[PDB]
């Protein structure tokens, strides 16, 4: 019932459903089985950065994930989003844990969307930037175990008092206002999103990952979508 | 620094 | 009741409740009786622009309304929004008619809000820009007689099939997402709003005006707030 | 000619 | 001696040097012979819009040119700009006339460049927007017959008092400050430019075209680069 | 001589020429003798932030300087920059030492200027943001002892090999492109500047300070403008 | 409206 | 301990 498009920061090889045999980043279109992946030198305890971009002219969805000084993992896929998503969608972040855990801490999140139509200089745009997260972030929709306020950060999954991640956890955060991601009339439509993350695993054995996603306005966490499902898909088909 | 598992290989930096 | 802060573009002088003896611009704080006003040379028939600014350093709310090539009107008032409004609010546009009418057409609307906490570059921002309004604007909450999609404009009050305005009408449009307007630990907080309007009137005098306002999230049109009340106040106290 | 009604003021231009 | 990268709005088929046999848009890399072209339904007397984008992740240079209600001409080419241009460049607009003429009027110009480096949230950016052009635009470098001020517009080539274009004319306009278009350290580097134009031909027989270009800081018009050379290249090799 | 408008972060009290008896923040208009000042709790050793704003509606120049988690200082002065500065200017940062020294390190600097003429949405804008300074910053004009590239910061005054500041030093950095600060037919004109600094001093008292300034394009360091003159004024009149 | 030459073909709009 | 010299004022925190 849900239409999902996401860039996953898969910290875990569930080689039994497609995952390559190492940490990777990939692009998912309505399925947990990525259309294209790319080896990723995930780094535990270190703040990283994810950058996602897309424009209607080239119709290519690209993502870059890097750590200061290390190299960058990049992945791109050609997809016309006009035939995959509804005109109005909601954007957000999701993460999960299962048998194994890690912290899925978000330190900042930015997003910008733009649409130009049948009128010279006529553009509609939406932009928001989060560097701090209040305990009561009324412009965010927290689902599952997601929470905010702790050190001004956004914790997507359970972590406890002493800061140790919990297993079998799932959470999401979506921007309150719906977004106009495309339109027939649109001459040029594009969007770019950025977020800094901190994936830490005390036991030192990460799982399951974080993801940036776009979906229909009424999306919610699917049953048993913890673990390998990243709180996005109901099954692994 | 609990280094960590689930992170690929090739070029790095640390101590 | 609701908590309103508004900058009104009053087209009719109701001297029976405070209005100066001419069309005017004004700053309202929880009352239809402006705390400060300025004369305004309204121009039935043509497109005008309204710019509204506020920053926490000077704690001064100022507005400018002008018509291309004509003179502009300015109004300013010192106010510490911190202890007038709740930290989370909603912003929108309101308009109304009564005995006399006028069209209250919004051709474009943009808003920018920024909050930097005492942690530095920790800036939170929100920005939206509307240059085209679709028949189904899911990021807007329409109240009263408000409608969108016609000619790509936003008509706040009732308009006939041919475009003739109607009497005794009220309608508003609030941006969907809640806005963090001020924070306890904020070094600097500021916002600026802009919108272009088109007020055309067939009869003697046009009425009653348009207003940019900020309110408590769940705010709604008070009963009988048509006419002199600009769809913002229940009474004239 | 079309109009700006019961207008107000001074030196201005947008017919 | 000059390194040029440009998107040309070729209103003229010089089929003797590569031009397809109709108006087109194309991408030039150090040569007037476009690497890739695309049929363009140029429209005389009508304001059009050109949108150019590029990012270091995909390394694809794309352009869209359209007229309100008409369709869009699009063209893309895969090129790594790190191996074609120096680290610091200057961006601008150029146009020319020859045996045949047209007016090459620019009504607005915008540009945005961004560079993120080996530091989380560390980005350098430059942005400028021109909607009006003063008679004395000190932040622009006018070369050849280029001039500003007439109706707040920027006339790239000669036009005379009665607004009729002249033949054998050439002009350019570059932003005063140098631009940092790339860097090794850069994680994500991108830029996007937009400008509205009005190409009018009284005789009704357009030539020669307008172009958006990037070049070394010390670039100037080459000898006899009027006409088919668009004021960019010294020869047609 | 030059025409200066500056917001100084004065670290040493030269009561022999106007300075209050403590480190202060101030607004200078064509004179080193501030028109208005405010007490400032300078914190040798740590990174601070300075925000400067001005708009043509209120015609009030205001500044805020703070340290994360400490109290902030505010200073404001009503001034109509229109008849103080020429319509085209250059913006930059200045700093100096003398008998006493201190480091005058700039870690980041951003500037935004907007001008909308009475034609409406005819907004001209300029924006630049520096978070990293390369050894060869071609978009900056360095005067005096100013240098860039060290640790990616901009050091305005002389600094030894180990990082020890030196006495009797002056240096400035002006953005390369001229800036249109005000226009005759401008409905609204505004600008905001921000920069983070690091003032460390080995000896007794640090001196002499840093200042954000606007001047005539071809401005240069006056002779002997070291020490109490902050590299901005030839004398103390 | 001096329509014009140097503009391609296919889908259009006018009068 | 490191320092903020001949400092000035009141209630503040950035050590
Ligand atoms: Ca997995
Ligand atoms: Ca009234
Ligand atoms: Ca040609
Ligand atoms: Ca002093
Ligand atoms: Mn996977
Ligand atoms: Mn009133
Ligand atoms: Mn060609
Ligand atoms: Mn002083």
């Amino acid at each position: 019932a849900d239409t999902i498009v996401a860039v996953e920061l898969d910290t875990y090889p569930n080689t039994d459903i497609g995952d390559p045999s190492y940490p990777h980043i990939g692009i998912d279109i309505k399925s947990v089985r990525s259309k294209k992946t790319a080896k990723w030198n995930m780094q535990n305890g270190k703040v990283g950065t994810a950058h996602i971009i897309y424009n209607s002219v080239d119709k290519r969805l690209s993502a870059v994930v890097s750590y200061p000084n290390a190299d960058s993992a990049t992945v791109s896929y050609d997809v016309d989003l006009d035939n995959v998503l509804p005109e109005w969608v909601r954007v957000g972040l999701s993460a999960s844990t299962g048998l194994y855990k890690e912290t899925n801490t978000i330190l900042s999140w930015s997003f910008t969307s733009k649409l130009k139509s049948n009128s010279t200089h006529e553009t509609n745009a939406l932009h928001f930037m989060f560097n701090q997260f209040s305990k009561d972030q009324k412009d965010l929709i927290l689902q599952g175990d997601a929470t905010t306020g702790t050190d001004g950060n956004l914790e997507l999954t359970r972590v406890s008092s002493n800061g140790s991640p919990q297993g079998s956890s799932v959470g999401r955060a979506l921007f309150y206002a719906p977004v106009h991601i495309w339109e027939s009339s649109a001459v040029v439509a594009s969007f770019e999103a950025t977020f800094t993350f901190l994936i830490k695993s005390p036991d030192s054995h990460p799982a399951d990952g974080i993801a940036f996603f776009i979906s229909n306005i009424d999306s919610s966490i699917p049953s048993g979508s913890t673990g390998r499902l990243l709180g996005l898909f109901p099954d692994a088909n | 620094r609990v280094w960590y598992p689930y992170g690929s290989y090739l070029t790095a930096s640390g101590s």
